[PDB]
């Protein structure tokens, strides 16, 4: 018998991104080669199968720094982290291959699917 | 907003 | 030039509620008279002006237990915590006054507004 | 789903 506030989930996500921008209660640093990204573990886990597996591990759940594979492109990771916090994906000809590879690694299927579609359309 | 979901 | 995944924010919220149900990475207990509720500080802060003020305080941000005013109804708090994590509000004739009072205390304006509307319609 | 926001 519940009523539902349509904009609630998007407002929560906007507010989580505002906390990230102000560095409020961020609890992990993701390191991608020479670059560092501060984030909230729960948001990473709610978006990515890889982060869900990492932060449910009894030892890794306690880590404050996670180093990604050196093959991962920092710009590709930045674009996906922004997508996690905003639902918006800055997909461009110049970054699509790095974004797709990063989304495969992070196990973000919806992103992998749109990248495949955009690549197929250019063929 | 509010709706019947 | 971004593309947007429409269902992303709702999927994130559903996944945060799945983490709450399994008690994964919950970092605070809210105590309401004899009742305890485990939650994630970032979700509380993203939904409630009161929790935003609490967890941005330099001393209270470190607390693992927060005790609410004894006047707050535990069922009213449970309904609002479920709304935070799902966008669904279980508003009923038998709970509307407790829900409205709890939403005023938690500074959740959209909930206060719908309660006022439902009360006014019954007059 | 994907759209132009
Ligand atoms: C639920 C609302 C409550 C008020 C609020 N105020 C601010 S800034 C101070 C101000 O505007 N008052 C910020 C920020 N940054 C946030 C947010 F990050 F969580 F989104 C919220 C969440
Ligand atoms: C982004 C996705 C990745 C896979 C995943 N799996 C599970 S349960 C194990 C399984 O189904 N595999 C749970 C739970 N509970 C969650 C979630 F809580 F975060 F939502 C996620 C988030």
């Amino acid at each position: 018998s519940c009523i539902q506030f349509t904009r609630h989930a998007s407002d929560v996500l906007l507010n989580l991104n505002r906390l990230r921008s102000r560095d409020i209660l961020t609890d992990v640093v993701i390191v991608v080669s020479r670059e560092q990204f501060r984030a909230h573990k729960t948001v990473l886990m709610a978006c990515s199968g890889l982060f869900y597996s990492i932060f449910t591990d009894q030892l890794k759940c306690n880590l404050s720094v996670i180093n990604l594979d050196p093959e991962i492109n920092p710009e590709g990771f930045c674009i996906l982290l922004d997508f996690m916090y905003t639902s918006r994906l800055n997909l461009r000809e110049g970054n699509i291959m790095a974004v797709m590879a990063t989304a495969m690694y992070l196990q973000m299927e919806h992103v992998v699917d749109t990248c495949r579609k955009f690549i197929k359309a250019s063929e | 907003a509010w709706v019947i979901p």
